[PDB]
């Protein structure tokens, strides 16, 4: 068996965390304090969730994660929230001053304060693995902490791990739920500097979680929990082949191997259905076909864009719960004629797909439905580039006038890096037109 | 539409489905970095402290 | 993330010292420093502004300054005068006669080493000083010359720290000196140079505000401070409350100021209250938002309209619908779009707080850096040339050491400062 | 107020429905790059639309249908109904058309087969008798260009000998309505037709503006539509709606509901609208075919006011409310 080690960045990255390993603890039953009952091999096991946990020689299974933050707070709710007894108190850093939304504090300033007290933390539980896959990193493109600490951290991951995995699951920047002005300054900036150090990357756009909350959820103003809580769902999804038997997702390599043929171009869409509320007294069980049709309806993306106009290169279908091939290959049949869906010529046109009985896992209290099967698609089509000009718009706005810059260079920063975060950017943008015509 | 690499398993199962074939940085080249950003902020905050002083 | 408050002279301190009253009765400290307080939310923060003594009192972290005894007796006999700590207050007796250069060169050099010196203990005390605020006027001559002096010495000794005023901005409409457009030009000069975030309070405004808007025929500093507090209470709030967003000094100006220099801001405050009398029907969250925007509630006697608007920041204080304040927040952008910069994407910026101020079930509260404020700084550097044309009063500093050279740079600095602000009002 | 933006300066028709809307006191017009605006009435190449609804509190629509190009580009609307099953190889409306490049693929075949049986061999790019004659043609231009069978039995109008087209304007709404405006035009030659000369390309290229002759039986070589049905009773014993107008609406609705799945922003997070002109030309047997799709489409002059209004109506008021019909509903 092999080792996986998430790495929770800012506070995005952090409370997202906490959404996900209390959902594992569920889904893998898991308690609070780190007994997991169901588990005979004890302090140890070279089972499929001890690719998410270890064990200790009093039986307890230990998230294989750390969490940073340069900012005491949000660290502190997890260091005395329900899932204390989960972690160990060496996994759970934290700074005194956080980096005021500055992508250059953060990398910069305060990152090099700190970055090789990480690297220790990172290297501790590194050491107990036998065979380590790679890093699983959440974080946010707006923080500051988020963007700019991310990067640093990255680039050295590349350096004393430069045969392992780095994937990403990164909080895109959206003014209903943001906490900024300057978040376009940070995303494009830790993009250009992290691309050659992530292998894929999901992105989730604030935006598309929080209209699916209020839709799918009649919630009014959702919070940061009713956030969290679908994130780690899809998440779930996402990792679930990594913590469960199976034959499909299987190590952080095959996520390159499905879903990212040319190596920039490495940025999923994720499709997920069905959300329904648990308010809902009255449901009807939606089909697989119901369910995967859902898949290419954009008000399902974690990115609101349009893959009728842009080209696939992959594609995969996570389902979790009742289904089995038949069902599914008959909604693919009919969905393959009504749908717009494009291919890069030089990629074929199918769908890897995986199934996990176990139904989805719901937070006793959350705001969504137990349901009797679902599915997370996983498409790397080139219409998410539209996400890539929106945000570098909003830079160039900003940046025509040089507003704000100047927070940024009094950190140790240098006008330059600004326009060669965004050359990147408009290369990146070039390159998914061209597979994408 | 061909079905392929149909794999089992006790938890699920897993397969593709075809409908249709085709047609670093060094750790010093960071220390470099990251120390002339440092550097940048002291030679700054000394011409602030410079001016201060006058 | 203690906060380090500073009030200097007569203006500073009696604004200051309202300020504690105000926001001791928010978190539920009373005169003594015992807490007696309702919700946990109270104390949560408390340790931005308050120090914690033992027997489990609470101590405002503010030193307490001026060049003369008067107003700091008073502030020491009234209401809250003895929740201060007493090694705080530190003040000379010669006083700096409303006299700029009184304050900067001479009275106030002798003094504020002393000052420095009660500023670094508590500095020290701190576990992670955000940095400073300084309540003060810039027509008189302590807050005035003395005031920036200080924020000039911080700055070298806490070169990191955010520096914060509330500056009292002189009108002829409520003035106590003809020189006093000479002191605030001066001031004005280390403000652009010496702050992250100042507070623009034209006392102009605040004379409006209460001649017109609250029917008071002769209003007096009491009445005019009752608008202070309240509008410092309300830009403090994402500071002293727990909340999504979990403010402080830093954030506020990095998401704030664009350019550096451009750090000033129009605050305002709705509903508009008078002194005593209450009345009993809330707002409507369409109400707050409305007024809040309304010029007749801004406390910087500019036209917004006159100018765009950078980057706005506004608070709601009550028990409201979030859904409605962002439907209306929304609502005055989308139909006001003009007059906001199109290359600042997203510059407004929405909070709110469950408890509201004593007095009121809902309020808002308005932090707005629009390229308007320039208006103000025109209307104090003609007042400047009036006299300087003429050499006139200018005796009394070249008297204390000063020279004309020095006024010229200054009033040169200030005309810098609009032709800046009316670039960007344009682009 | 609702508020819009306005990106295409030369639109004669959208100029219009700006000047119309701020007239009706509750429309106001931000500048271009203001991004808070419920309307975009959009530029022509390179619209912006993965930038649309995304503004929270507003709802954003756009006069364009992101994907509408492949109905209005002539090599691209031969590529969709070639390979369309809903309009297919056996589409009985549309002239046999190829797609060649210039640095032939089954078109020499085809011409070949004429051959067989000396038929017309006329076409059009611009219109030879000989394939050498046009195919040196293409490849002296550069770009991509596409031939297709002239219609060399056109029907004439008499008194003149006379050819034509017609443009019906059609508008599909936010919610993908089809709206055929009831005003048509016949675009005429002056010229009386002949089948000897095709390089006298006056009286065979149809276009109002290559008739730089002008303004002889009808002003400015325009007859409307109730001028036509007259004639057609007079002349031919029928009416418009009988011997063509039928065909014609068969054909917009045919072509708009093929694409309807690729274009339509019915869960979308902005909205499309956008006026068509379709160009049809009606042979001597009373046959309707289809020529050219326009996708920015001018309108005639006489007729502005009522389809720029009926725009408004349907499509911007549909989606803004403020405080019979012009048009004919295809149904699907
Ligand atoms: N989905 C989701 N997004 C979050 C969450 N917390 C913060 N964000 C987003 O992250 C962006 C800012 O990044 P943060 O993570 O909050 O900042 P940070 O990483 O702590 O870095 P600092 O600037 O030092 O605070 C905002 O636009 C938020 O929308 C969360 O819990 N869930
Ligand atoms: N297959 C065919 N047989 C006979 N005549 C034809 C024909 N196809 C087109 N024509 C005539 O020749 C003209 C060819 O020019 P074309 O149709 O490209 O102009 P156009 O339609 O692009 C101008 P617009 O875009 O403004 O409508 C047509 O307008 C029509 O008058
Ligand atoms: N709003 C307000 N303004 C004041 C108050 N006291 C003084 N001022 C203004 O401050 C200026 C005088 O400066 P002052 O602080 O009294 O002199 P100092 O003691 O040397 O600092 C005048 O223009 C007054 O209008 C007050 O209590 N409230
Ligand atoms: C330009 O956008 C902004 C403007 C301001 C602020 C931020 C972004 C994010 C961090 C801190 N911040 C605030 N700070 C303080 N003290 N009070 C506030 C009151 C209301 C409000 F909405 C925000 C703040
Ligand atoms: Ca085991
Ligand atoms: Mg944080
Ligand atoms: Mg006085």
């Amino acid at each position: 068996m092999r080792e996986c080690i998430s790495i929770h960045v800012g506070q995005a990255g952090v409370q997202i965390g906490n959404a996900c390993w209390e959902l594992y603890c569920l889904e893998h039953g898991i308690q609070p304090d780190g007994q997991m009952p169901s588990d005979k091999t004890i302090g140890g096991g070279d089972d499929s969730f001890n690719t998410f946990f270890s064990e200790t020689g009093a039986g307890k299974h230990v998230p294989r994660a750390v969490f940073v933050d340069l900012e005491p707070t949000v660290i502190d709710e997890v260091r005395t929230g329900t899932y204390r007894q989960l972690f160990h108190p060496e996994q759970l850093i934290t700074g005194k001053e956080d980096a005021a939304n500055n992508y250059a504090r953060g990398h910069y300033t305060i990152g090099k304060e700190i970055i090789d007290l990480v690297l220790d933390r990172i290297r501790k539980l590194a050491d107990q693995c036998t065979g380590l896959q790679g890093f699983l990193v959440f974080h946010s493109f707006g923080g500051g902490t988020g963007s700019g600490f991310t990067s640093l951290l990255m680039e050295r991951l590349s350096v004393d791990y430069g045969k392992k995995s780095k994937l990403e699951f990164s909080i895109y920047p959206a003014p209903q739920v943001s906490t900024a002005v300057v978040e376009p300054y940070n995303s494009i900036l830790t993009t250009h500097t992290t691309l050659e150090h992530s292998d894929c990357a999901f992105m989730v756009d604030n935006e598309a979680i929080y209209d699916i909350c209020r839709r799918n959820l009649d919630i009014e103003r959702p919070t940061y929990t009713n956030l969290n809580r679908l994130i780690s769902q899809i998440v779930s999804s996402i990792t679930a082949s990594l913590r469960f038997d199976g034959a499909l997702n299987v190590d952080l390599t095959e996520f390159q191997t499905n879903l990212v043929p040319y190596p920039r171009i490495h940025f999923p869409l994720a499709t997920y259905a069905p959300v329904i509320s648990a308010e809902k007294a009255y449901h009807e069980q939606l089909s697989v076909a119901e369910i995967t049709n859902a898949c290419f309806e954009p008000a399902n993306q974690m990115v609101k864009c349009d893959p009728r106009h842009g080209k696939y290169m992959a594609c995969c279908l996570l389902y979790r719960g009742d289904v089995v091939p038949k069902d599914v290959n008959a909604a693919i049949a009919t969905i393959k004629t009504k749908r717009s869906i494009q291919f890069v010529d030089w990629c074929p046109t199918g769908f890897k797909v995986g199934i996990n009985y176990q139904p989805p896992t719901v937070v006793p209290g959350g705001d969504l439905a137990k349901v009797q099967r679902a599915v997370c698609m996983l498409s790397n089509t080139t219409a998410i580039a539209e996400a890539w000009a929106r945000l570098d718009h909003k830079f160039d706005l900003m940046y025509a006038k040089r507003a704000f810059v100047h927070w940024y260079v009094g950190e140790g920063m240098e006008e330059g890096e600004f326009s060669e975060a965004r050359e990147d950017m408009a290369a990146l943008e070039k390159d998914y037109e061209e597979v994408g015509v | 539409m061909e079905v392929i690499e149909l794999n089992k398993c006790t938890s699920g199962q897993s397969f593709e489905v075809i409908l249709k074939p085709p047609s670093d940085p060094s750790l010093e080249e960071i220390q470099k970095k990251l120390e002339a950003a440092e550097e940048r902020r002291k030679y700054q905050e000394a011409e602030l402290l410079k001016h201060l002083a006058e | 993330r203690e906060i380090v408050h500073i009030q200097a002279g007569q203006c500073g301190n009696q604004i200051g010292a309202k300020f504690w009253e105000v926001i001791s009765d928010e978190h539920g400290i009373d005169p003594t420093g015992s807490y007696h307080g309702d919700s946990d939310l109270q104390l949560e923060r408390i340790n931005v502004y308050y120090n914690e003594a033992t027997g489990n009192k609470y101590v405002p972290r503010a030193i307490l300054v001026d060049l003369e005894p008067g107003t700091m007796d008073s502030v020491r006999s009234g209401p809250f005068g003895q929740i201060f700590r007493p090694d705080n207050f530190v003040f000379g007796q010669s006083g700096a006669g409303n006299n700029w250069a009184k304050g900067h060169y001479t009275e106030g050099a002798e003094l504020v080493d002393s000052v420095l010196d009660v500023v670094r203990k508590e500095s020290e005390s701190c576990d992670c000083l955000q940095g400073f605020q300084l309540t003060h006027s810039l027509g008189g001559g302590t807050g005035s010359g003395m005031g920036t002096l200080l924020i000039s010495k911080i700055r070298e000794e806490y070169p990191d720290r955010i520096m914060n005023t509330f500056s009292v901005m002189p009108s002829p409409k409520v003035s106590d000196t003809v020189v006093e457009p000479y002191n605030a030009t001066l001031s004005v000069h280390q403000l652009v140079e010496n702050t992250d975030e100042t507070y623009c309070i034209d006392n102009e405004a605040l004379y409006d505000i209460c001649f017109r808007t609250l029917k008071l025929t002769t209003p007096t500093y009491g009445d005019l401070n009752h608008l202070v507090s309240a509008t410092m209470s309300g830009v403090t709030t994402c500071l002293r409350f727990p909340g999504q967003l979990n403010a402080d000094l830093r954030k506020l100006a990095v998401n704030m100021v664009p350019f550096p220099r451009l750090h000033f801001f129009m605050p305002g405050f709705a509903p508009l209250t008078s002194r005593g009398s209450q009345q009993y029907r809330a707002l409507t969250v369409p109400e707050l938002t409305q007024q809040m925007f309304d010029s007749k509630n801004m406390m910087a006697a500019c036209d917004p309209r006159h100018g765009r608007y950078l980057t706005v920041a506004a608070i709601f204080r009550g028990r409201m619908s979030m859904k409605e304040v962002d439907e209306q927040m929304l609502n005055v952008q989308n139909k006001n779009s003009s007059y906001f910069v199109e290359w600042i994407p997203n510059n407004v910026k929405t909070a709110v707080c469950d408890i509201p101020p004593r007095g009121l079930k809902m309020s808002a509260t308005f932090i707005g850096n629009s390229t308007a404020i320039q208006e103000l700084f025109k209307r104090i550097s003609e007042q400047f040339t009036a006299m300087f044309r003429r050499k006139a009063f200018l005796h009394w500093y070249t008297g204390e050491g000063m020279d004309e050279m020095e006024f010229t740079e200054a009033e040169s600095n200030m005309n810098d400062l609009v032709s800046e602000y009316q670039q960007y009002q344009d682009a | 107020m609702y508020t819009f933006v306005v990106r295409d300066e030369n639109s004669s028709v959208y100029a219009e429905v700006s000047r119309l809307l701020l007239a009706t006191g509750q429309w106001k017009r931000l500048r271009k790059d203001n991004p808070r605006f419920n309307l975009m009435l959009g530029e022509r190449n390179r619209l912006p639309f993965g930038r649309l609804g995304h503004e929270p509190g507003l709802v954003q629509l756009v006069n364009y249908y992101r994907g509408a190009d492949k109905l209005c580009r002539k090599a691209s609307l031969v590529k969709l109904i070639k390979t369309s099953p809903e309009l297919s190889e056996s589409c009985t409306w549309f002239p046999e058309s190829y797609v060649i490049y210039p640095t032939r693929e089954v078109f020499l075949a085809a011409y070949n087969r004429r051959r067989e049986g000396r038929e017309g061999n006329v076409w059009i790019a611009l219109i030879s008798s000989e394939a050498s004659e046009l195919l040196d043609f293409i490849d002296e231009q550069g770009q991509v260009h596409v031939i297709q069978k002239y219609l060399e039995k056109p029907l004439l109008l008499e008194p003149g000998h006379r050819k034509f087209d017609i443009r019906s304007w059609v508008l599909v709404d936010h919610l993908y309505n089809i709206y055929l405006y009831r005003e048509g035009v016949l675009r005429t030659s002056s010229e009386p037709y002949n089948s000897a000369n095709f390089q006298d390309k006056t009286c065979h290229l149809t276009n109002h503006c290559i008739q730089k002759n002008y303004g002889r039986y009808e002003e400015g070589n325009e007859m409307f539509f109730e001028e036509f049905n007259q004639y057609l009773m007079d002349a031919l014993n029928t009416t418009l709606e009988n011997s063509i107008l039928l065909q014609i609406k068969h054909i917009i609705r045919s072509c708009l509901m093929c694409i309807e799945p690729a274009i339509s922003t019915k869960h979308l997070h902005y909205q499309s609208f956008q006026l068509f002109g379709f160009d049809f030309m009606v042979d001597e047997e009373l046959k309707v075919w289809l020529i050219e799709v326009n996708g920015a489409p001018a309108c005639a002059q006489k007729l502005y006011a009522e389809l720029c209004q009926g725009i408004v109506d349907v499509a911007i008021s549909s989606v803004f409310p403020l405080a019979t019909s012009i048009f004919i509903k295809l149904h699907h």
